[PDB]
């Protein structure tokens, strides 16, 4: 998308 | 002042003696006597240990 | 001054002849058949913190639970070993305290320090206060040690090379132990309490009796000036620690030195040495932040307390010889049993 | 639960209270150790048988402890100061004699185990003196110490009244000798504060109270964790 | 009994050389700093020379510098003082003293009254 | 393949960091509660440091976790724990760091005092200091609303019409702007005052705190509080986030080094 440090 | 010093160096020469042996004797048969009172030695149980 | 040198130099040379002749073996020799103690891994009971400064002193009661310690932040504390409250807080005169004693009845307490004055306070009396009962005068250096061979009779040691009688109701001092050429530091009293044994900072000690006020023997010493001593349990043996980082053990019928515990990795010199009930440990205090036991037949390291983070100070064992306390400049007194 | 170990209890637990606020009311003074010669006026620097004096200078309470009752051995009763935030050590400028004696005393107390840590701050009293001796010039300050014929004078040393060149150099060779003195084994624990002083100089307590506030600086960086 | 017998001295001219020897008994002569102390007649006992445990380093007094040289030797346990060009001025009793604690530093009170640790010393007119 | 090179070594970095700072933390903990008491009296704030980079460094394995940047999250459990704990352990972190700069500016400027003043506030306001934290994330830790669609395992927590832009924009005001500002000025003037009243390496400690443990490292925000609008594209968009990402992780392996192991206490203690 992406949100914050996690990304998919 | 001298006087005093070697007066009492006098005094202390005039004194009785005893061999070591006998006092090493004296102080290892002192130990062994009060080995199993003493409990820093021989530790105490610990009911008994006020600590 | 010619005649009186050669006569001094002559009694010199027999008294250290006569004591090389009677010298049958080595302590460790005779002591060698002897079942070593083993590893002494004390650990610290209690720890009562409190103080503010530095503790300068300690000495146990003969009811073996109340402990009187002394510090430089102006405070006299008794505590109470087996419950860790304390009982009376005493502020001082003088801020600057170096000695600490505790009266065998348990009546009366003493202090001592910088301001050439031994202190006593009474802390059973009517009212429920502690107050100064009477205080000593009269010498002209720093206070040291000061012990009670009764509730009436103290003796100390002072800088001024001298060591002195009290009576406490006449206030003036009723016999003079003078010749010493150094700080006399220590003091111990003999369980006989007809003698006592002091070492001062000439690098030697004098045995003394009470009554007749003249030193009856004097040792060699070490070789650095003496800044604890301590009275074997039997009476015919002490106990002395100096700067030269070693300790040693004399007898005073042999009139020379017996063992001597010394190690290469301690460099630093002794504060306090007490004897174990049995005087089989022999428990000394090092300025290297920690403390040592060694075996008094033996010679070698039992253990070591440590836990202390600044030089230890005061070091003492009860008379049923159940705990050891230690003190140090860290401002917390260690229980270790 | 008994009574007795309930006021076992509150009375251990009043005596610590007591305590606590002694201590606390006790830790506000900074304490000094007024330490120098017979020759060198330390009674009225800053204007039993242990003399006290106590000043309060900006709000703060100095109180400083001088010794003259002890019997001229000082390696054992010293250890007593160990917690004192400075010594003030005063040394006679004036008298060319006797000033290598100040100046051992002064490596002695530099060199302490127990006196390590402490910082020490330097009066060198009766300059007044030394500046009419070195004017007269009957004594030579060459004679008794014989490195000050090739000591030239501080390029960035500057006197602020525009003292006589011999008398400021007789001065910084004086500083110099202390302050090498202490350089070679400070090792960044302590470090001396040299000073100027007079018998009529009034603002000794100034000096007094700005070296232990740098004293006190260093302190804190040192416990903070600021290196 | 930490004894430091002095050896040396006497009646010397001006201008002249004389070496002073102190041997020692009782302690470990390594491990203390040894220092000199001179005491003229009408005055107060003053530190003079000094020297540390390895014999690495060394100190004088600005009145004795350039004249006086001290020699330390650990394994005769003795310490030497040799004085050259002596002057008039220079007429002293002479004390070899050590240090009061071993491995250590500082040394306070090498120059007082009653100190224990030294020796009778020896006079040297000049 | 070449594309995931820079992912790859963005991974072992992280992974290296975390470790190192794991390991540094730890020995912080343990010297300061053990051994360093009674001096460094700051070992109270130093030890909720030495908490808050510990709890902060456990998101790097859960991070690398996300099958390498790529495919699958762990669900709803791991995104709404992780992000509350992100949240609160940053901001602990950061008021630990401003209290304790705090106190050494009071220290430097004001010596006489703070030995004349009890300690016995410290402990109260370590504690306000998590206090704090959770007054700033406690909405963002319930404002998780799920995985939703689109992508099968991003959780996309925007409780509301994209107003969590704007609350994104209040905790940088309040948490990395704020103390910032606060930390440079009074490192400053500490750096002043020591230079004032004194040499006539401590003031590169101090402008290196600064610096990095509050600007360098902290720039993940200046990609997130673009959520405003800004160009990018997928391959980019991740590669730039776990590299801004790592950075903060990299000032929580820092601060341990800068405040207890290069200190003159550990030295002696060594
Ligand atoms: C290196 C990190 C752990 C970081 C850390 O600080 N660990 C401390 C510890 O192991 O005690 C671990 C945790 C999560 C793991 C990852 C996840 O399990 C996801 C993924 C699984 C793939 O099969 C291999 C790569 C990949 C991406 C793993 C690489 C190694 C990882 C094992
Ligand atoms: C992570 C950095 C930003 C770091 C920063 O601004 N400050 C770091 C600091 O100094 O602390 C970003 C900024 C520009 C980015 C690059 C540019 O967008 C150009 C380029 C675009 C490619 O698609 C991917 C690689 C590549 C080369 C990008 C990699 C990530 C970069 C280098």
């Amino acid at each position: 998308d992406v949100f914050w440090k996690y990304c998919v | 002042q001298a006087r005093k010093l070697v007066e009492q160096l006098k005094m202390e020469a005039n004194i009785d003696r005893i061999k070591v042996s006998k006092a090493a004797a004296d102080l290892m048969a002192y130990c062994e006597a009060h080995a199993k009172e003493d409990p820093l030695l021989t530790p105490v149980p610990a009911s008994e240990n006020p600590f | 001054l010619d005649q009186l040198r050669q006569e001094a130099e002559q009694l010199k040379n027999q008294i250290r002849d006569a004591r090389k002749a009677c010298a049958d073996a080595t302590l460790s020799q005779i002591t060698n058949n002897i079942d070593p103690v083993g590893r002494i891994q004390m650990r610290t009971r209690r720890t009562l913190r409190g103080h503010l400064a530095k503790i300068y002193a300690m000495h146990w009661g003969t009811d073996s639970r109340l402990l009187v310690s002394a510090s430089q932040d102006g405070k006299l504390i008794i505590w109470d070993s087996y419950t860790t409250n304390k009982v009376h807080a005493i502020p001082l005169r003088s801020s600057w305290v170096m000695t600490c004693a505790y009266a065998p009845s348990g009546n009366y307490v003493a202090c001592g320090g910088l301001d050439n004055i031994c202190s006593i306070y009474n802390l059973k009396t009517r009212e429920g206060n502690v107050r100064v009962s009477r205080e000593l005068a009269g010498h002209t250096g720093y206070l040291s040690c000061c012990r009670f061979l009764d509730d009436n009779q103290i003796v100390t040691s002072s800088g001024d090379t001298t060591c002195a009688l009290w009576d406490i109701e006449t206030g003036q001092q009723t016999t003079t132990f003078t010749g010493h050429t150094g700080d006399v530091m220590s003091l111990s009293l003999a369980p006989d309490t007809r003698l006592f044994v002091s070492g001062a900072c000439d690098a030697s000690a004098k045995l003394w009796d009470v009554r007749e006020g003249m030193c009856r023997q004097t040792f060699t010493g070490h070789e650095s000036d003496i800044n604890a001593i301590c009275f074997f349990p039997n009476g015919n043996a002490f106990a002395t620690g100096s700067d030269d980082a070693t300790c040693r053990l004399f007898d005073l019928r042999a009139d020379q030195e017996l063992m001597t515990y010394s190690h290469d990795n301690i460099i630093c010199g002794i504060t306090s040495v007490s004897f174990s009930k049995s005087g089989r440990l022999l428990l000394a205090g090092y300025d290297d932040f920690n403390c040592n036991v060694w075996d008094a037949l033996k010679a070698d390291r039992a253990g070591v307390l440590a836990g202390h983070d600044n030089r230890v100070s005061c070091l003492g064992v009860t008379d049923d010889g159940m705990a050891v306390a230690t003190g140090s400049w860290d401002s917390f007194l260690k229980i270790w049993n | 639960v008994s009574a007795e170990d309930k006021a076992a209890a509150e009375r251990s637990k009043m005596i610590d209270k007591n305590l606590r606020e002694d201590g606390e009311k006790a830790r506000r003074t900074l304490r000094l150790l007024l330490l120098g010669a017979d020759n060198s006026g330390k009674s009225t620097i800053v204007k039993s048988g242990i003399f006290e004096t106590k000043f309060q200078v900006d709000k703060v309470n100095f109180h400083m402890f001088d010794v003259g009752g002890q019997r001229d051995e000082r390696r054992k009763w010293i250890q007593c100061f160990n917690d004192v935030t400075a010594i003030i050590f005063v040394v006679d400028s004036s008298d060319y004699n006797r000033l290598q004696e100040a100046l051992n005393d002064f490596k002695s107390i530099w060199n302490n185990r127990w006196l390590r840590t402490i910082s020490v701050i330097l009066f060198l009293n009766k300059q007044d003196l030394l500046a009419e001796k070195v004017l007269a010039g009957k004594s030579k300050i060459e004679d008794y110490f014989p490195e000050f014929a090739r000591y030239t004078t501080p390029e960035d040393a500057t006197p602020e009244p525009g003292e006589d060149p011999r008398v400021t150099r007789a001065k910084y060779f004086i500083r110099k000798e202390f302050v090498d003195i202490s350089t070679a084994s400070g090792d960044g624990r302590h470090i001396c504060y040299p000073h100027f002083t007079c018998a009529v100089d009034t603002e000794n307590a100034r000096r007094i109270f700005n070296d232990c506030k740098d004293i006190i600086l260093q302190m804190n960086l040192r416990e903070y964790n600021l290196v | 009994q930490v004894q430091l017998q002095e050896s040396g001295g006497g009646l010397v001219q001006p201008g002249g050389s004389l070496r002073l020897s102190c041997a020692a008994s009782g302690f470990t002569f390594s491990n203390y700093k040894m220092n000199w102390v001179r005491q003229a007649p009408g005055k107060g006992l003053e530190w003079v020379s000094d020297i540390s445990q390895s014999g690495a380093s060394i100190s004088y007094t600005g009145s004795v510098k350039g004249r006086f040289t001290i020699s330390r030797d650990n394994a005769k346990n003795t310490l030497y003082l040799q004085m050259n060009s002596l002057k008039p001025e220079d007429t002293a009793v002479y004390y070899c003293a050590r240090c009061p604690a071993p491995f250590t530093r500082d040394c306070f009170d090498v120059t007082s009254t009653t100190y224990a640790y030294r020796g009778q010393g020896t006079q040297v007119t000049v | 393949l070449e594309d995931l090179v820079a992912t790859g070594t963005i991974g072992t970095l992280l992974s290296a960091m975390g470790v190192v700072g794991v390991v540094g933390n730890a020995y912080t903990l343990v010297v300061t509660c053990r051994s360093l008491r009674a001096v460094a009296s700051m070992y109270v704030y130093v030890v909720n440091l030495a908490l808050a980079d510990l709890l902060y460094l456990l998101s790097i394995p859960f991070i690398v976790a996300t099958y390498v940047t790529k495919e699958w999250h762990f669900g709803d459990v791991g995104c709404r724990v992780l992000f509350g704990l992100d949240f609160l352990t940053m901001h602990a972190s950061i008021f630990t760091l401003t209290v304790m700069s705090s106190e050494r500016y009071a220290a430097v400027l004001r010596p006489l005092d703070t030995v004349q003043r009890p300690k016995g506030y410290r402990k109260l306001l370590a504690l306000g200091t998590w206090l704090l934290a959770l007054l700033l994330t406690l909405p963002v830790m319930l404002a998780m609303r799920l995985v939703r669609r689109g992508p099968k395992s991003l959780c996309l927590p925007a409780w509301g019409p994209r107003a969590h832009r704007a609350y994104l924009t209040l905790l940088f005001a309040t948490s990395i702007a704020g103390p910032g500002l606060l930390i440079g000025l009074l490192y400053a003037r500490l750096a002043r005052a020591y230079r004032r009243s004194q040499r006539a390496l401590r003031l590169v400690l101090g402008i290196v705190l600064l610096f990095w443990a509050c600007f360098l490292p902290f720039w993940l925000w200046q990609l997130l509080a673009q959520y405003h609008q800004a160009p990018l594209a997928p391959r980019t968009a991740r590669i730039v986030n776990y590299l801004t990402t790592c950075l903060t992780y990299g000032n929580s392996c820092a601060n341990p080094f800068l405040y207890t192991l290069l200190t003159r206490n550990y030295r002696d203690h060594l």
